């Protein structure tokens, strides 16, 4: 199932929900340690990973450096070691069982610098620093190559994406998107990057794009019904589902699915409540 | 924030 975790509506939460596209209802299940949103989600060995974010509180607005894993069926959250740096609206890919941190900002600083984390020595390193900085960048992995797209560098909006060669360590820029997109959702369904929704400066939007590796193409497809930023976003049973958001007015709950065979888009439930920033993954 | 909402 779908699983969605952290968030903000009103403050950063801690909700770890799962919704079933089966049967149609949500499941909640234990809560994180600390709140967070504007982090992402992951899944390595059918755990649950949560990566950077901030606690935004009442009290205080604290970016987060923690990694915090879950597991499906103990429903217990245990803490890993913490990144290098704080990573804000932080962007997360997996490679070979390893976790990539990528961009995120840390009080004004926007980071440019990437770190991978090795789930069997619980143990972060720097790697390359792409070429751009980036916050709200949606990452992505094909052919076991990690791609950041889009994002805020601190002053302008992306759409620019750039490639990650592990086997090479080094960042290289390739076709930009056709829309500025800054926390999208991006994700790879059958072969193509998905960049669904953003923030462009202006407005949300509900347009969606995909990557063709082989042509170097972006080409866009149904747009969604509802503009949103700062979603959650996984793809299930060859579907992408993506959840909740910002529309610039409300945190939204609606959650909407795009069948790529018939190329439409259509609102399969509501989330518990609104809410942006959430790290979502399947397990 | 106009993008996440926060």
């Amino acid at each position: 199932l779908i699983y969605t975790a952290g968030g903000y509506f009103r403050q950063s939460l801690s909700y770890l929900e799962a919704y079933n596209p089966s049967d149609g209802t949500w499941l909640r299940l234990a809560d994180l340690q600390v709140p967070r949103s504007g982090l992402a989600g992951c899944v390595v060995g059918g755990l649950l990973y949560a990566v950077g974010g901030r606690n935004n509180s009442p009290d205080g607005n604290t970016d987060s450096s923690a990694l915090d894993c879950y597991n499906p069926m103990t429903n217990q959250w245990s803490p890993c070691a913490p990144m290098s740096v704080p990573r804000n609206r932080i962007g997360v890919g997996v490679i070979d069982g390893h976790i990539y941190a990528v961009g995120g900002s840390h009080g004004c600083i926007h980071h440019n610098s990437v770190e991978r984390y090795e789930p069997e020595r619980d143990e972060w390193h720097l790697v390359a620093p792409m070429l751009t900085r980036r916050i709200g960048v949606g990452v992505a992995v094909l052919n076991r190559l990690l791609y950041a797209v889009g994002g805020f560098d601190g002053t302008n909006r992306l759409n620019s994406a750039e490639c990650y060669y592990p086997e090479r360590n080094e960042w290289r820029m390739i076709t930009a998107m056709n829309t500025i997109r800054s926390g999208a959702g991006v994700c790879v369904l059958h072969n193509c990057i998905y960049a669904a929704g953003g923030y462009d400066g202006q407005d949300q939007l509900n347009s969606v794009e995909r990557y063709d590796v082989e042509t170097e193409t972006w080409t866009f497809v149904a747009p969604m019904k509802h503009r949103r930023s700062a979603l959650g976003i996984t793809v299930h049973q060859g579907r992408i589902y993506v959840l909740g958001g910002y529309d610039g007015h409300t945190f939204l709950d609606s959650v909407e699915c795009y069948d790529p065979d018939t190329d439409t888009w259509s609102e399969v439930t509501r989330m518990t409540s609104g809410r942006s920033g959430v790290g979502v993954a399947v397990t | 924030d106009p993008e996440t909402g926060e």
